[PDB]
């Protein structure tokens, strides 16, 4: 699993 | 959290931290390792337990091997955003990557703090069995998790909204009491996480 900041 | 548990968690981050080869800014590096010692020493020995590596990064993502698969992929929540993951500063879940010097907001993203808001995931992920995907946080975020802005990413992934509040709980004193005013439900239910 990924997962990305916040935009 | 007294002089001897911060000393603990920077050591326990020493079996869990990796530090790039070649150049990088070594201060901030240790700058980053010690907003991440503030998090529970719970979570990081099941971290460390879990060969769980905190890598950071002193270029791309997807320059390493092991996210090159990720190139020109559009992540989830960033869609719209024109970015892809080759213009990700960090990455959580089951590992964690970190572009050191983009910790703070603004620095391509905007998460109030880029270590913490990914070592949440891997928490929430590895250590928590998905915990944010539970019943019992789906009807907390139901309630509260549009009350932390960004509303169409927070509000709309109970996992993201677990990672953030996650991050206002452990950066600092400001942040923690941001937290519990926003979202009081939220906050005691991480409060009771660490028990
Ligand atoms: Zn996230």
């Amino acid at each position: 699993e990924v997962n990305a900041p916040v935009p | 959290m007294d002089s001897t548990t911060i000393q603990q968690n920077k050591d326990t981050l020493s079996q869990i931290v990796v530090f790039p080869t070649g150049n990088y800014d070594k201060n901030e590096a240790n700058a980053m390792v010690n907003r991440l010692a503030n998090i529970d020493g719970k979570y990081l020995n099941a971290l460390k337990q879990n060969n769980l590596k905190i890598k950071l990064l002193s270029g791309k993502l997807t320059d390493e091997k092991e996210y090159a698969y990720l190139k020109g992929v559009v992540p989830k929540g960033w869609e719209g955003t024109g970015k892809t993951w080759d213009d990700v500063p960090g990455l959580g879940g089951s590992t964690v990557a970190l572009r050191i010097g983009f910790s703070n907001k603004g620095k391509g993203h905007d998460a109030i703090n880029l270590e913490l808001h990914a070592t949440a995931h891997a928490i929430d992920h590895i250590v928590l069995n998905d915990i944010s995907k539970s019943a019992q946080f789906k009807q907390i975020f139901a309630k509260e998790g549009r009350s932390l802005g960004n509303v169409n990413f927070l509000g709309v992934y109970p996992e993201e909204f677990f990672a953030e509040s996650f991050a206002y709980y452990y950066l600092n004193q400001d942040t923690n009491s941001k937290l519990k005013s926003a979202c009081p439900q939220t906050y005691s239910f991480l409060q009771n996480l660490a028990k």
